């Protein structure tokens, strides 16, 4: 019916992909085995969007996981909902890229390509009628940078009818690990501003200072993070897979929002996060649900709206719920502010509501915001590829595979051409 | 900011502007109505016509 | 054999069918899987004993269809008749009219055309729809279209959620609104509208019922259009036949787009207490706030009336309170319309759905205004348009999926025209 | 019937909750025994 | 030391996490009404806002 | 088809309509559901209700009234009290914010949002008459919303319907024990808008019966509940004349035109003659003269104010029960050729005589006795112009250090307001002056 296909890449992405089938698995009552043991019949009508049936009431997942050192695959193979996967499936390959775009695009990368597009056509084949696919990755490294690049602009060259979208954390430079990483990051958006037109974008630093706030969290590892993270891929999925009383699906919440065809990078949010401390006294109604999607704190990228103006926002709600506290709370937000939110878009807000609410929780929503405000997060990685590039600090390690200098020229103003265009909206 | 803090006391003396309007427009439908009903009532004219 | 072919299209028409033939069912004695323990309106018979409503449903989305195929009504249809295809409309005009529906438009034409080979006496067609979506713009005008030119001069009628000043889910929803409006003004007989937002400040205050879902909406949309069509399946004191409005109510023939209201919507904790008299219920149709559209009435004058009396009613109470509301001179009539209106009577009174909110009131009234008042809805429902294509918003979507540039611009006209219309039979 | 299990879905996740503060407590005497 | 009084701190440390409560949202409040029933909403500047009770001569716009 | 419509205002109206409707549920056959019992229903030969009550089609009668305050704690006693379902709910009209005892706070600041509600709630109870015979307002001298809004009532009511009668009933505050301080402010403030646009407006202090209830009702400590039913005895007794029919039948339109001389002397005092614990009425007969020789005591008034001191302009005696009217003429003879009982010298008829024949009801729990004939005696003397020589002269002393008037000019009121409504005043006690004055 409307089948994704899912797909994964670098290290980064499969922390995200192992805790996203932790998810999605318990939202439709799946044991590690594959076999069902749910309690709802409608927990597996809507099954075979995600899933495939083996023999013997088996379900495997379609999805393929990606990397460049073969640690990583038995990082996840080891893991509790790991070994799930049809084991014909783990592509990677020997000689890591090691945070080389070059190596992970032109040579190191491009040497596995024809390996990983037959086990992307065989489960997409095996679908009757495909809606997309999803890739979740980061944009740091070169291993899942570049080969994501790579993978998407080699399944646009097949599939270019149907909706593709990946899920992209973007590097902060205020928590960041590696040196170079406006020299992977700054320019992988010449494959990711064309070809996959549905690209979010998750901050590293932003997801600390939800932990610090609201959570207010002592010690937040990498798996509580990923948590966040797989919790609100799944909600704008969530139409796909389970009744509505107002519903739209994965191609219906393109149409709507972007305004134009180069303006596609998202500020996702999770709705009722609260803390472990003040979680009993705290109401669950849907006005103070509304006071908690357009914080500036619950917002998982970095960079702050009130500094810019809201184009478009949808919000995908869940529950047993009604629907005047839908939209006329979403009205009155549009009308007391209406200063943020533009002119010559005469209503700024899109809704959605399903039925069935994520495990353990009375009801929740998932907001998604499109802002002019995150043009500061392109010009603030861009201005730190203007100081290593003027005095050419690091481009040995990338050219030794052949890139002459204007290829990172000729991708900074395709990258600058995205800054001014939110610019001249505003 | 402080530009921001003169917008909102020019819109503040707007504001009161309206609503001194709003009183003197609702003292004047009142005595308007007032004013007109006197000679005669409403209805009784026409059944008794 | 006053037969008519019930089509449900959109996400708002199947969930409002599924309220209206609930209560259809309960209308009749006929238990909800089929069987039973003046019909021959709604349903054709086969003789095990079983009931077969006339109605196809249709949806490019399979789930909504589904949950109905899955349901407690799943012994009600032949289920074949519950249509269904692969990929969505995705809230796309030009998906639902030239790319998405040339797979399913046959189908249920075909359908369509069993149905209408099975009924013997035929009057008309029920299109349920929105002015919000893909499949309710361009598969209804495809439907529409081609029903038109196939069928002749019968009474396609079609019900229309309409899109309200300042209540909206979707972003575009101009764009698709003045676009069906613009290639469905020519072959819909008439198109009756609702708004969404005046049914929600009714629901506030005429029901003291505070946050409404959607099926206390389609309950009282079911309520409307069993209250148009009781007069074919039961015989009253003044009858109206369905083909009746279209002499009646329409004087142009880019003007079939009346309004309507039903007035003793009251909850069982009130309605204890007053009573509702004919007088009582007619004068409460013409107040501003139990219209159940969202235009200022006083601003409009009127033009036609056509009032549907349900239960005991005695026709000199109707004939009195006509002119009692005639005389007041506030609502206005037009000066070329001394008429003024048009009323039918029917016997049996208005019946009561289980697990409902409505109570159960022995005479009703349902209204059918023309007003001259929509006029400022048409304003600013051109001027939201206007204001997303000065800058072309949202456009290349609906052009990599097939019309030009200057369909948008054609279609704008050719609403214009009718709002230079009004103006013209209003001075 | 609505109350009824309204109060019942606020038992269950209350119940919840006190397993999650159990298994916590659990966790940082893990810590205490890890010093 | 038959009686002790120690300054705990386990739940000002467990508060102070983060930074106090500062507000930061668009601006959500509804102006609420005068008169106190679930329908009859009046607030002063959008008056008249009732259900106009049944009346046996005259609808309400001709009052 | 006859009929009043009993509009209450104040948080001291609708404590005096709760013990009034009681009354008339109990003089008809109704429950407090409402539905009339079986034994009357089959029948159904009375038609007397229909002053009062309404009748719906499935057989329940709900009243004609409407309760007005901004005080949302004593109407929300009636929706769970015993006559949560009689009263139709949308004649319950209740404030969120409070009038919190200014005058200015509830003519100006908070009432003109109740203003036009409640005038469509009285456009519905005043469209079932055929004829109107009155209105009948419950307010009180006291506060924010029983003697501001009353004021804004009655600027709209005569606006809207004209020559149509409303009587009033009010409160008056006493002469020195009262329970406020601003209180003076309010009673000089009410009097100079209701001069023009009232007909009627019987005057009661609630000191007077803090008398007559130690002294002849034989109760100690009496608490607010057993002052409602001897307010509420009265206006039985004023109305009791449109539902059961008599010997000599007195409407309400009869009163207006037959009490007042001068069109601004429109303040009579009322009284409610055998008030009789029930050990009493077992030793003392109470016959139809003696009730009539003790309405014009010293004693049995209801406004502090000995009539002694002042001359009797006209009387408007209603009797009730069982009475023979030759002993009715044999009595007046006697009290106007009694020598104390002052008479104007330009009225030599003097009084009203009115006959009903139905007794006086007892409400269960009620400290009156069944009496079987009963009189309420209505007239407007000479001597209420002692009483503004109290009250006037308590607002002269705190506006002359000019004391609470910040609240007032702050609250949307002018300063002038004060000076124009003391003026007028200083006309008032002039007016009866000229009039007892003997003639020339
Ligand atoms: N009365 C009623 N109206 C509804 C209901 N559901 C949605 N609507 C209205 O329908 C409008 C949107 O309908 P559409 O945009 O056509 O959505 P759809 O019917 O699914 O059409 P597609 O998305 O193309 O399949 C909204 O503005 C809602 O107000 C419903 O259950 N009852
Ligand atoms: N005779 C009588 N007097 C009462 C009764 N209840 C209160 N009072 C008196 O009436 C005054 C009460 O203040 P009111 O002005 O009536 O209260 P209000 O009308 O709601 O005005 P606000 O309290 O300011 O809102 C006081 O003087 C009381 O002595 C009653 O039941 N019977
Ligand atoms: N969500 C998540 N992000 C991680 C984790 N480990 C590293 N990262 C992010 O990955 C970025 C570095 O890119 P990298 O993971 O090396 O790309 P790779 O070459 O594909 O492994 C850093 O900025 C981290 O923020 C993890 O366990 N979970
Ligand atoms: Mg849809
Ligand atoms: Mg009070």
């Amino acid at each position: 019916m409307r089948e994704i296909v899912h797909l994964q890449a670098g290290q980064c992405g499969n922390q995200i992909g192992a805790k996203f089938w932790e998810v999605i698995s318990d939202e439709h009552g799946i044991d590690p085995t594959g076999t069902y043991h749910g309690d709802s019949d409608l927990q597996l009508e809507r099954i075979n969007v995600y899933y495939n049936e083996a023999t013997g009431g088996k379900y495997v997942p379609r999805a393929v996981l990606v990397d460049l050192e073969p640690g990583t695959m038995d990082s996840v193979r080891s893991g509790p909902f790991g070994q799930i996967f049809r084991p014909d499936n783990f592509v990677f390959g020997q000689s890591g890229a090691g945070n080389n775009w070059a190596k992970g695009h032109y040579t190191e990368g491009a040497e596995l390509v024809d390996s990983v597009l037959d086990v992307v056509r065989k489960e997409a084949e095996s679908c009757d009628c495909l809606q997309g696919f999803q890739l979740t990755h980061s944009l740091g490294g070169g291993t899942g940078s570049g080969m994501g690049t790579l993978l998407i602009s080699k399944i646009r060259e097949e599939y270019p009818d149907r909706i593709m979208n990946t899920f992209s954390v973007v590097p902060s430079p205020k928590v960041s690990d590696t040196v170079v990483e406006p020299y992977n990051a700054t320019l992988s958006v010449h494959q990711l501003v064309e070809n996959t037109d549905e690209t979010y974008c998750i901050d590293n630093e932003a997801l600390y200072d939800i932990c610090f706030r609201t959570l207010k969290l002592t010690t937040p590892t990498y798996g509580d993070l990923n948590h966040l993270v797989s919790a609100t891929m799944s909600g704008v999925t969530t139409c796909l897979r389970f009744p509505g009383q107002l519903n739209a699906d994965l191609r219906k919440l393109a149409v709507n929002m972007v305004p134009f065809p180069r303006l596609h990078f998202f500020m996702p949010g999770f709705a009722p996060l609260t803390s472990r401390g003040s979680q009993q006294y705290r109401a669950l109604t849907v006005p103070e649900l509304t006071q908690q999607m357009f914080d500036a704190k619950n917002m998982m990228a970095a960079c702050d709206p009130r500094h810019g103006r809201y184009l478009t926002v949808a919000a995908v709600f869940r529950g047993r719920m009604s629907m005047k506290e839908v939209d006329e709370q979403m009205l009155n937000v549009q009308n007391k502010n209406s200063s943020y939110f533009v002119e010559w878009i005469p209503n700024n807000v899109k809704t959605a509501v399903c039925d069935i609410p994520p495990r353990g929780l009375k009801m929740s929503a998932t907001f998604i915001g499109n802002s002019t405000a995150i043009q500061e997060l392109f010009k603030r990685i861009s201005e730190q590829f203007t100081a290593m590039f003027r005095r050419k600090a690091f481009l040995h390690w990338y050219t030794g595979e052949g890139m002459d200098e204007m290829e990172f020229t000729e991708a900074e103003s395709n990258m600058n051409d995205l800054v001014s265009e939110y610019q001249q909206y505003q | 900011q402080v530009r921001v803090q003169a917008e909102v006391k020019e819109l503040q003396a707007q504001n009161q502007a309206l609503d001194r309007e709003i009183q003197e427009w609702e003292s004047r439908n009142s005595a308007h109505s007032k004013n007109a009903r006197s000679p005669g009532c409403v209805q009784h004219d026409k059944v008794k016509s | 054999m006053r037969e008519c072919i019930s089509v449900h299209v959109g996400q708002a028409g199947v969930q409002i069918g599924n309220a209206c033939w609930e209560l259809y069912c309960l209308e009749h004695g006929i238990q909800p899987d089929g069987q039973m323990p003046s019909f021959n309106t709604f349903f054709s018979e086969t003789g095990a004993g079983k009931h077969v409503p006339r109605a196809v449903f249709v949806d490019l989305e399979p789930t909504v269809i589904d949950e109905v195929r899955t349901g407690t009504y799943r012994q009600l249809f032949h289920p074949e008749q519950l249509i269904t295809g692969k990929e969505d409309a995705a809230n796309n005009y030009a998906r639902g009219h030239y790319t998405i529906g040339k797979e399913l438009i046959d189908l249920v034409l075909d359908r369509i055309r069993k149905l209408a080979d099975q009924c013997t006496g035929l009057q008309g067609f029920l299109i349920f729809h929105s002015f919000g979506g893909g499949t309710g713009s361009g598969f209804t005008s495809l439907l529409m279209e081609r029903l038109s030119v196939d069928y002749g001069k019968k009474s396609k009628l079609e019900f229309s959620i309409y899109p309200a000043p300042q209540v909206s889910t979707a972003v575009v929803e101009p764009y698709n609104s003045i676009l069906t409006t613009h290639t469905t003004l020519e072959h819909s007989d008439c198109a009756f509208m609702v708004d969404n937002e005046a049914i929600y400040d009714i629901c506030r205050r005429n029901l003291d019922i505070e946050r409404p879902t959607y099926t206390n909406l389609n309950r009282l949309i079911g309520q409307i259009v069993s209250s148009i069509t009781a007069s074919l399946r039961f015989d009253g004191a003044l009858n109206v036949d369905l083909t009746e409005f279209q002499t009646n109510l329409v004087p142009y023939p880019r003007i079939h787009f009346p309004l309507a209201t039903y007035a003793p919507v009251i909850s069982a904790e009130k309605a204890y207490h007053e009573q509702l008299s004919v007088a009582e219920i007619t004068n409460a149709c013409f107040e501003p706030a139990n219209q159940m559209v969202k235009c200022d009435p006083r601003h409009g004058k009127y033009m036609a009336c056509c009032l549907l009396y349900r239960g005991d009613v005695v026709p000199k109470d109707v004939n009195a309170a006509i002119a009692t509301i005639k005389t007041k001179r506030t609502i206005q009539f037009v000066d070329w319309c001394p008429t003024g209106f048009k009323v039918g009577i029917n016997y049996q009174p208005p019946t009561v759905v289980p697990g409902g909110d409505l109570a159960k009131v022995q005479r009703a009234v349902c209204m059918l205004s023309n007003t001259t008042a929509i006029a400022e809805a048409w304003a600013r429902l051109d001027h939201k348009f206007d204001l997303m294509y000065a800058k072309r918003a949202f456009v290349h979507w609906y052009v990599g999926e097939g019309m030009e540039e200057g369909e948008f611009s054609e279609a704008r006209e050719d609403m214009a025209a009718l709002e230079k219309d009004y103006e013209e039979v209003g001075m | 019937e609505q109350m009824k299990r309204d109060a019942e879905i606020a038992r269950t996740m209350m119940e919840e909750h006190e397993r999650l503060i159990k298994e916590e407590s659990a966790a940082e005497d893990k810590r205490n025994q890890a010093k | 030391p038959k009686v002790f009084y120690p300054n705990s701190y386990k739940f000002s440390r467990q508060v102070a996490v983060g930074g106090m409560f500062q507000n930061n949202t668009l601006n959500v409040y509804m102006e609420k009404s005068i008169v106190t029933g679930p329908d009859n909403y009046i607030t002063s500047y959008d008056r008249l806002n009732f259900h106009p009770s049944y009346r046996v001569c005259r609808p309400s716009i001709c009052d």
